[PDB]
């Protein structure tokens, strides 16, 4: 069983390697403690096939806190994967790097995070924004030292409205845990820009875009009137949360499912 | 602000789990079943549970309850919307919502779960759009999501 | 090598005839390969010379060495540059690695009498290279 | 049983073989691996983890697993000892102070009974400065002649020029393959 | 054949010089 | 700093060895036309001559003949080649083989070889076999005065190789050089004492300067790698009022018993001249007067293959005037 | 003019360049952003080839965009266009601030592009009044030498011309320069050898004859002169002029070179006359 699986995973045949990866994934999901074979799976990590790479990344994320010492053999692989031409591979690598809850690994991940922060790929930009927030949550001091706040602030002022919404959500999450010192608040121009991308945001991005306005406090009736006029279209959203978010924003500025009832 | 989205069953067995923040221990799911049983037997059962400082907000599916653990003051409405989106995606990808597909389509299910939400923040919810990047039978993602 | 065996007696006789102490041009055989002697080839030649005799203990002379090099080049196409000896005074080690032949005193290094002596350790230890690392590059 | 398929495969080439790449950090291992795989001098940051590549030459797929020389990665070389057929040692003649450390590391790694069929492969890297020694002084300093039952070969390879890599590959092929 | 001298194979390096 | 290169004309600066007032017309005479390149500033005359030579070579490579028939027939590609060759009076590309992949007379992105350092070996070249044919051409030039003594007797070597291999091999040329033999310690055998050695663009100057290492990437086709040039102090091969008897001087033509004599000067044409039997046209193949013998050719390729190098030595008469 | 076929575009650009002073900004701007590097290079060359005062004003933006082009051919084309604009309008080039971009070009990759940038800077400084010279410290010279070994035959002259303006101040720097220029004497190109000889002669003004470097340089220069003496007849006159110019400075280098000065029977008049002068000088 375990010996046979290790032998299959330490083989040069991809057909057996894929079956072994599937079996290992099933055993972990079946409720089998497969953390003892994490170093064995470490050897079969840099693989061209994307099917096995995702499973390996998932196993490493699920077997990262269990064997933090054995996770030191993945920084080079993550660095190599952070420069792959395929945006999906880069996004997966970025997500896996932030998913690892290792204190000694995030120190070396700042360079790839910095490289991917200004990635032209909107998916890459979103992944970098997610990774920066994850790093800040794991280590606020490391994030502050890396100076990712400036990059995150410029993310809202960039194209790719999905990426802008992701950056806004990350900034809100970081400021939520922050002690209110050096707040990421913006003037009415920032609110207007967010509203401009609010109409282009998706259902999930709508909540992120509306949450930012929840922190801003209007000071004039004209600004409050404009905010109310812009949030008025949000009441015609098929999503229940978007309508609720718009209602909450309007209140601040001033037949669903049974579970949502 | 869900910490870990997990899929349970009628016998208390977790069909599949996918942690998003890692702030909640994976062993807290064990107390979810006894808590639900106690709530049901006393009339205080609700879709949003609470295991001490961790809230277990989930809805009941056709055969399993998609319990998503949370610890911070996350948007309950956002969690419900994410659960509904996940249910719709599963229905679109899998014609049936039962335990037979949970143990049979894990390869694509795990990929879909990982791609759907990152760090507790979902990014993509279109099943038709998602069908062009994650398949159960990978090129660059389509520009529609970026656009 | 039948040709090498045949040429060994004539070469030995010519070397013995020449004491220990007219045509211009450099014709080249058409299609004859020309390359430096290899370590394995040098070792094989040294073993053949030791087995056949006539080279071990023979008094070292410039004319005899030149005749032997010319015969080797004619019979094998090897350039007559690998049969070099280390500078004196004393025992001169072969310049080319793998050669089992060396010059030792028989009594200014030029006036010292030298004789060819077999040395099996030469094919395994680069004595000439160690003595003159600059010459070996 | 029938071995007709094996003979047919061998008629056009079937054996591939393997190889290992270990040595001290900043020893040109990454550059050498890049030259063997691609053929260009690419500058890279120090190898935090490891590099795995393959080289197809003489109808043999020589898979190379580059290993760094980091202090925290030195004890991790035991993982690659399983299912390993070759081993290549890269010397650093430009680091006099690190020669003793490299020798100690080689002795520690060479004192394992699991790695016995892997012949010695010493590569003299950084063959571009006048301070580099010859192909015999380094071997004498390292004491390669005292490795009983070990087939070692001294080869000098210049990272900037690339000469000597073909000779090392041919020597490795001759040591691994014992056919015509 | 060819006028001007038949082509001859060339060696790889100075085998006698290591 | 040429202002406009004309044969067809192609202005490079628009500001406009002869001299038309303040403008210099520096050009050479071709087979049928003079490639006059107008210049006005203090441009490098040597640079202009080199550019003209490169253009002539490119024209010869692209067009088998240099005459007026091709000037009026290949203007479409000629104009493109002229425009791409030099910009603002500063040439940028001169490889005919490399230029053949971007400008054709019968357009994709330019090849990376020009952008890369190696601009003399196109990457991705694959052949069924890896055969490189060398040519050690001998040039016997003798300047014999009327008194009977030879004044200028210099022999210039010319190593021309037709490399046809797969990939980008890095040839390591090795011969029996006198300097190399002295450095290695073998300065006692026959070593060629080349007074001047002119390596090609493929040969690295630093490697030759360091330890006389001739290492370079050969190109695809026939090219001149090295051009040795050393004085000769030996007796002449042919004495007209001496070579080895093993060598035959095919096609002996002594321009003024055996051999046909025809008056066109009197051309003493001899088919075969055995050794030991006014400009002479002797050409004796398989005879190396300088005695230089090729030692090795280090053919190294990243892919790894068994090369089959070849080379032939041809001795001919150069400036052998009496 | 705006045609997809590249064959007609080149002819149209050539006709416009040849018919520009006798009698397109939007077309050039559109072509300056084409993905194909060849098209962008052709557009850049055509824009600089137009001798129009009212057109170069609007070409600054495409020139600025193409100055930092990742394509080495694009970088070379931009460097050529910047020099052409500076020659046409020095004030416009100074206003556009292309000097800073040109200076960084030498400090960038793509050795062909670096050589092109160096040549453009030398051309601009040649017409400049010596004010705000583009001279660099020994680090710049070392960097150029590092790319000198990677430069092509045409780039070698450009790389060696820059050192012609620098004046060494110490024997160690002069010795290093001489050591680096020594490999240039083994170049098959006649101009490269001549350029190396000129650079060595210029650097010899600061070298010390007491050290062995001067003697080695003198010994290694005669074989180069002998090799250059066997060049083409057109280059024979140039070689003779160079020898005469250097003969009056260091006559101890070619003291024993007398046989090579003999005029050949088929030598040209321009070479035969120079042979007598060379013999008289020596
Ligand atoms: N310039 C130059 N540097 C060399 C040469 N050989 C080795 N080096 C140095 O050796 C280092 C080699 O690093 P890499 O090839 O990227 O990888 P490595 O050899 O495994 O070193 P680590 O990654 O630290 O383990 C380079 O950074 C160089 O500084 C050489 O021939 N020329
Ligand atoms: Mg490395």
């Amino acid at each position: 069983e375990i010996f046979e699986l290790k032998a299959e995973l330490n083989s040069d045949k991809k057909e057996k390697k894929k079956e072994a990866v599937k079996k290992v994934i099933a055993s972990m999901t079946v409720g089998k403690d497969v953390s003892a074979l994490f170093p064995d799976v470490v050897n079969c990590m840099q693989t061209d096939n994307l099917e096995l790479k995702k499973l390996v990344y998932l196993y490493l994320m699920n077997y990262a806190k269990s064997q933090p010492d054995m996770a030191i053999m993945a920084v080079n692989t993550f660095v190599k994967d952070c420069e792959d031409p395929n945006p999906l591979i880069r996004a997966l690598a970025v997500r896996t790097m932030g998913c690892i809850r290792v204190d000694k690994i995030t120190e070396y991940l700042c360079e790839p995070l910095r490289k991917c922060l200004k990635d032209e790929d909107p998916y890459v930009r979103k992944t970098a924004a997610v990774c920066v927030a994850k790093l800040h949550d794991i280590n606020a001091q490391l994030v502050e030292d890396q100076g990712f706040l400036d990059t995150l602030k410029d993310l809202i002022s960039d194209s790719n409205p999905m990426v802008v919404a992701n950056a806004v959500a990350a900034l809100s999450e970081i400021a939520e845990s922050h002690p209110s010192s050096n707040l990421l608040d913006l003037n009415p121009q920032s609110i207007n820009k967010l509203l401009t991308a609010l109409n282009e945001c998706t259902e999930w991005g709508q909540i992120f875009i509306l949450d930012c306005l929840a922190n801003y406090m209007p000071k004039d009736d004209r600004e409050a009137q404009s905010i109310c006029e812009r949030v008025t279209p949000r009441l015609s959203h098929a999503n229940s949360a978007v309508v609720l978010s718009a209602v909450k924003v309007l209140m601040k500025f001033m037949s669903a499912e049974p579970e949502l009832q | 602000s869900a910490s870990a989205v997990y899929v349970l069953d009628l016998k208390g067995k977790v069909l599949i789990c996918r942690n998003y923040r890692g702030d909640v221990d994976m062993s807290e799911v064990e107390h979810f079943m006894p808590i639900l049983m106690e709530k049901e037997e006393e009339g205080m059962l609700s879709p949003i549970l609470a295991h001490g400082g961790v809230r277990f907000m989930w809805i009941k599916h056709n055969n399993l309850y998609l319990v998503a653990t949370s610890k911070k003051n996350a948007c309950v409405s956002l969690v419900f919307s994410f659960l509904y989106k996940v249910v719709q995606v599963f229905s679109e990808y899998f014609k049936e919502l039962e335990e037979e597909s949970i143990r049979d389509n894990f390869v694509i299910i795990y990929e879909l779960l990982d791609e759907l939400m990152d760090f507790g923040y979902p990014q993509t919810t279109d099943s038709k759009i998602l069908q062009e990047y994650i398949t159960q039978e990978a090129p660059r993602p389509p520009a529609t999501v970026t656009n | 090598s039948k040709s090498s065996v045949i040429g060994w007696p004539a070469v030995r006789e010519r070397m013995r005839r020449a004491e220990p102490a007219e045509e211009v041009g450099f014709p080249v055989t058409p299609q004859v390969p020309l390359r430096p002697m290899t370590y394995k080839a040098a070792v094989d030649l040294s073993h053949f010379l030791k087995e056949k005799g006539g080279l071990e203990g023979l008094i070292h002379s410039q004319r005899r060495q030149d005749i032997l090099d010319l015969w080797i080049y004619h019979t094998q196409g090897y350039f007559p540059d690998w049969q070099n000896y280390t500078p004196g005074p004393g025992v001169r080690y072969p310049l080319t690695f793998g050669w089992c032949y060396k010059l030792v005193p028989v009594e200014d290094p030029e006036r010292e009498v030298l004789e060819w002596r077999f040395d099996s350790r030469l094919a395994f230890h680069h004595v000439a290279r160690e003595l003159h690392p600059e010459y070996f590059k | 049983g029938n071995i007709f398929a094996n003979l047919f495969k061998g008629l056009f080439g079937k054996k591939e073989m393997r190889i290992l790449m270990v040595g001290l950090d900043a020893a040109g291992k990454t550059t050498i691996l890049y030259k063997l795989k691609l053929g260009e001098i690419v500058t890279t940051i120090p190898t935090i983890g490891f590099n795995v590549e393959t080289v197809e030459y003489k109808n043999i797929s020589f898979t190379v697993w580059d290993v760094g020389g980091q202090d925290k990665i030195r004890p991790l070389w035991r993982h690659y000892f399983q299912n390993t057929q070759g081993l290549i040692f890269v010397v650093d003649s430009n680091d006099r102070e690190r020669v003793n450390e490299a020798r100690e590391e080689l002795m520690r790694m060479l004192a394992e009974d699991e790695l016995r069929d892997a012949v010695l492969l010493v590569f003299a890297n950084k063959q571009d400065l006048p301070n580099a020694m010859n192909a015999a002084e380094i071997t004498d300093k390292l004491g390669l002649h005292s490795l009983r039952h070990r087939n070692w070969y001294i080869q000098a390879t210049c990272a900037t020029s690339g000469d000597g890599l073909y000779e090392g590959l041919d020597w490795l092929s001759n040591q691994l393959r014992n056919q015509k | 054949d060819r006028k001007g001298g038949s082509y001859s194979q060339a060696a790889g390096s100075d085998s006698a010089q290591s």
